[PDB]
């Protein structure tokens, strides 16, 4: 016979395939994977900035300073909340946080956080700070909010007190302040002195005129009264000015923050650890190069796109057709 | 489709080392299987700027719409689910359609290549080959080694062997 | 002449015709549709679940038991709700229900609904039943909301009730209570006996006092004073309690409620019918296994895409060129 | 394109039963006209593939993104509206140049295949037939209807016809 | 040698050059551009509609009629506002308008607007119009809200006064009120000598009672009292009732509004025009047949869509190799 | 690809006027450039039809998905602010790619027209010319300036020449 040449192509050992559009399941030389579905399961530091878990308190008792949770006093930074779904510790003192919702958003991450005093807790006037045993605190004392400050009669006699905040600070600085209404007009005798108190809030912007509503509520903890904690982002410049003759749990501990509502308040039961990735989910970390992820909807930082779909395999070879 | 892979050239070669396309020899002194560099190379380079392009320009933010809500906030909550929910149905479908889209002109990019190359060759031969239509050509003269690699290499002249045919 | 064979394709009598991203108006052999554009144009059932007409009343009226609707006490589930966007009955006595569009969206459509006794209305202690000429019932008698109980003084007094509730039904439990406001101090005095009455209510996450907005209204149907009804969904193990001397109206009914704002409230002007789909629109039912149509923006469950768009036909056959 | 259907191939054949592509043969003994089951069946099922992805895949949630909103709450409900319909528009978008895009594919895939099957029977033949380059060849030797059909199902063999050629 | 005849392509003078899926930086015969780029970077009247500048004044200031601000007594409709975000002007007297984020979004942008007198100012009763050094008007004098009139005291006596609107324009009217809290009861005393006076405001939907919170606030210019303005939109065929014994802004000019909520409250410092595009950014006007913009993410109008992308080139001639 | 630009015919013509694809001949007579305003139009044609149907195709709502709201609403604002920032990252992506797949597909698309116009030159002449394997073709008898036309044209008849070759 003759001399000869022959073109061909690439076969190999593979029961590689892919989809095309006109076709299921055709051998490939090679491919790749598009989604990435491997995660650390565990909660990781977000892009070098390590997250803040709650322990046994919920985010309300956190954040107003709930004598049982630990401190955010020495917080700088978190990328993330952690937060048991049942945990123990929330208010201690029966009563409710007034638009928790928005705060939660808030603070699900914060980049630039610490706690900051507001006004003096003894420059106020002539009170005294009630404690009590629903709020009891590390040892077994009797205690209360360390961000409020629970006014009542000294000697007889409660003030009309007044203090007012300026925010120089520059950033946005979260202010606390309370309402206790007391089970009856007796109790509020008691605790205040004065008949039918009132405490006035306001800035150069709004102004709210708070009255006391007395009843026994069902509450927990022994106590039977009920306090609702408000709050309010002080904007760089602006200032806050508190009058209250009874009632009033006043602002001690404020929070200055800066770029905020960054993060998210995962709920989920998995252990936290000493790695770190560029994308948290509920789930997991994520750490990978890949832009498609089928792991976990809930997921926060740079993030790879969650899709609803099975393993996607791109082909870079070509058909692999058995030799002849 | 192209006709080339899994058409006129009915089967791949195993044993194919380095490369994706090549040739097949055999003259009186062996054999004779090596890659085209040239042909190959251009190919990988371009399944690589298709795949780093697929990625490289999904640079945005991709991590979930969703914000925190209270027990009382329902339906602003049932919202932000939903468009989280479209918006995530709007990528799925895509991905799925892209990589399918793609791989069909994957494998026919290959086809391309293989058929391009092998009409490259026959273009080379002229007269001086007889085209079996396989994928193989039949020299109607001798083949040195040094040949079969201008052959390779696309400097083969059919002028310096019209004689011998 | 010889022997011969020809390759060719096919050729047919069509006008059938598609456009390519190149070409506008493309003969084919063979062509498919991609968009649904035919609809029932009634009302159906939507996968195997019927929906619920409101009739007369709207879905106030209806939520709370004016009593010239029709009861809602026999009804286990609904797709969506059909209401009258003019009807007649609503809240007969003049007054208004308290974030209802919430309550709308929640009521949408229910795979679990069945309403239960809270409280029994004899359980309060010593009140009377008030009725009135505004909300009377099928016959023509005084009669009030079937939901709520319009407490008011046994014997010339109006004693301090106090009820409590226990979710132990293991779902989500929506719960109404309402205040009425007199016309004036002299007409809650007639009514309730005590002067500035109060009303209560309570969980143990939140706390809300209610007192009397004496005044007239330019009301409806007789009444000039004005009532003001609220809910809240207690969720399985929370508890909810009642306090009041006067003006209040008592929760009688709640609904036990699972799977919940899965639906929606047409108020399309279409006939009710006896098919079953599983695409509802506000023009008409929609079964088809296409996944796009341009019938109607508002639908309902597992539905086509709508998209505005003509019909989009795609092609199968190739084009349709003339025999030689 | 490939430059066969509307191409070279100037025209189509009115009564082609079951079939998209085939032959049309003339010998001493009649004519003459079968579908090729072969590559008919296979771009059937490519069609068929490819219409069954473009809609299986759809298996997302596409009703309206809606809620209830009472008429105090005006800002909430016209956003909600604004991104159903923003939703809507990109899948207006991608569902009108999807189409578009398929069917430039669609038809170019035919114009490959009868243009492969064309190819397919140029290399049976090979010197036994002269090429009309209107889709038709001329045969150089007699053909049966037995020869016909080794001409339709591939397996026409050239050595067994170089003489009369 | 012999006749020939060749095919070729063309070849040309371009550094033109596209990217492809495959190859980037293909040199090309020729291109066009899908994003645009320029704009006229002023704000310019939108598809035939003039914007409204609202000078030296906030929104708020506007809507309620400022003194100082001028007057909107003469527009017809806006395509959208140009707003200073350092406005010295807004409320002149210390006050808040209650849910200005909605009403600042539902006048963003109206197709049919004019100002009207909802209740006769004098038509009310016994009573006075007041003024103050706050809203100090074009000339220097004391003066009031153009929208609004303080009504105090007349000859000691502080009648109960009560007017009710009709909405007959067969469109949408919204109507302002205000409540006024003094610093004292003894301030309440010689303004409305009433002690605990009382607003109420009623339609046949809701019903809201105003009572007086007074105190000092930390205000601006002379005044230390607070206003607190509310609207709300009547509907075609609905009504609206006032009634007062004190305290009380009434309603004098209310605005009647279609096809509303088509706009943008634009804060950008830079200058009107008198060009005309499609669509307006922060940044200017955009005037193109193209689909894409990255100019500014802040658009309204029939605008290309903004993304987040350099020039993108289409390719339409071949590639260009250079001649043999 | 199909092989033809930058492929088997190396170069590009400039001083091609009015023109994408055409034919440069030479003859005792002169020459010899001119367009084929068939196939040209042709493309021009495609061309147009693509680009107007990637503008024309979007006709929906594109400007901001954003309200107003004051500083209280922060939340509210910032979920529209991410759905509005989602809408646009999937626009943004859709750009970039289509715009890639399509400069992908309109090169190739002339690099198939050119081959095409190649392939149906050679069909003209068969036997009456010799393909030189880079665009050219020589032929084996004399030809017209008239002759030329025909060629260019498509009516070229390969038999009215049989002989002198
Ligand atoms: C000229 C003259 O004296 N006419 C009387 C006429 O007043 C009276 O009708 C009564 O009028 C009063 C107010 O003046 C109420 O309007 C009474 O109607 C209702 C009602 O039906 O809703 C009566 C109803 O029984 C009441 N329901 C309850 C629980 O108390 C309500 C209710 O008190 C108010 O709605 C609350 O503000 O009032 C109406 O009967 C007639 C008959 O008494 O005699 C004429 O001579
Ligand atoms: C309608 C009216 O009464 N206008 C008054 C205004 C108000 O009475 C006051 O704002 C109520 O809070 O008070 C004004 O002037 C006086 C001041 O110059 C003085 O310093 O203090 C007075 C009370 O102690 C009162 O503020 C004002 O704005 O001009 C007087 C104005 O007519
Ligand atoms: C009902 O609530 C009471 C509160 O006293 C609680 O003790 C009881 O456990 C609850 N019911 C059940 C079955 O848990």
């Amino acid at each position: 016979i003759q001399d000869r040449i022959c073109v061909g192509y690439l076969s190999t050992n593979s029961s590689e395939r892919v989809d095309t559009l006109l076709e299921n399941g055709v051998p490939v030389t090679s491919s790749i994977d598009l989604i990435e579905t491997n995660h650390t399961g565990t909660y990781c530091s977000l892009n070098g900035v390590s997250p803040v878990h709650l322990g046994d308190c919920s985010f309300e008792g956190w954040i107003v300073g709930n004598p049982a949770c630990t401190s955010n006093f020495g917080i700088r930074e978190w990328s993330y909340l952690i937060e048991d779904p049942a945990a123990p510790h929330g208010l201690c003192y029966p009563g409710e946080l007034n638009n928790n919702g928005e705060l939660r958003h808030l603070f699900s991450g914060i980049r630039s956080f610490s706690r900051t005093e507001l006004i003096p807790p003894t420059s106020w006037g002539e009170v005294l700070d009630g404690t009590t045993s629903a709020c009891r605190d590390n040892t077994g004392t009797n205690s209360f909010y360390r961000n409020l400050v629970w006014f009542i009669k000294k000697n007889n006699r409660y003030p009309v007190i007044s203090k007012t905040y300026n925010n120089t600070t520059g950033r946005d600085v979260l202010v606390l302040w309370g309402i206790h209404h007391p089970v009856s007009v007796d109790e509020t005798k008691t605790l205040y002195v004065n008949s039918d108190p009132y405490t006035l809030v306001s800035t150069k912007s709004w102004s709210e005129k708070y009255k006391l509503e007395t009843g026994v509520r069902p509450g927990y903890n022994g106590q039977r009264s009920w306090m609702k904690i408000y709050w309010s982002l002080i904007h760089p410049g602006e200032m806050i000015t508190f009058e209250s003759n009874g009632g009033f749990l006043a602002p001690r501990y404020g929070y200055i923050i800066e770029e905020y509502g960054k993060g998210r308040i995962f709920q989920s039961r998995i252990r936290m650890s000493r790695c770190n990735t560029k994308c948290q989910t509920s789930v997991g970390g994520i750490n990978t190069n890949r832009t498609f992820q089928n792991i976990d909807k809930n997921a926060l930082g740079d993030c790879p796109k969650y899709i609803k779909s099975g393993q996607l395999k791109l082909a870079t070879g070509l058909r692999n057709v058995p030799a002849i | 489709l192209f006709g080339a892979i899994a058409g006129f050239i009915e089967g791949g070669w195993p044993g194919l080392i380095n490369g994706w396309y090549g040739f097949q020899h055999q003259n009186e002194q062996g054999t004779g299987i090596a890659a085209d560099k040239e042909s190959t190379q251009k190919a990988i380079d371009q399944i690589t700027t298709k795949i780093n392009n697929i990625i490289d320009k999904m640079n945005g933010n991709y991590d979930s719409i969703r914000g925190e809500f209270n027990q009382v906030e329902k339906r602003i909550n049932m919202l932000a689910d939903r468009i989280d929910d479209a918006v995530t149905d709007i990528w799925s479908y895509n991905a799925k359609l892209l990589v399918l889209l793609e791989n069909d002109k994957t494998l026919d990019m290959h086809d391309a290549n293989v058929k391009n190359l092998h009409e490259q060759v026959r273009r080379e031969l002229k007269d001086n080959a007889i085209d079996e239509g396989n994928g193989c050509f039949e020299l109607l003269h001798k083949c040195n080694d040094s040949c079969m690699e201008t052959i390779r290499n696309g400097t083969y002249d059919h002028t310096e062997y019209a004689e011998e045919s």
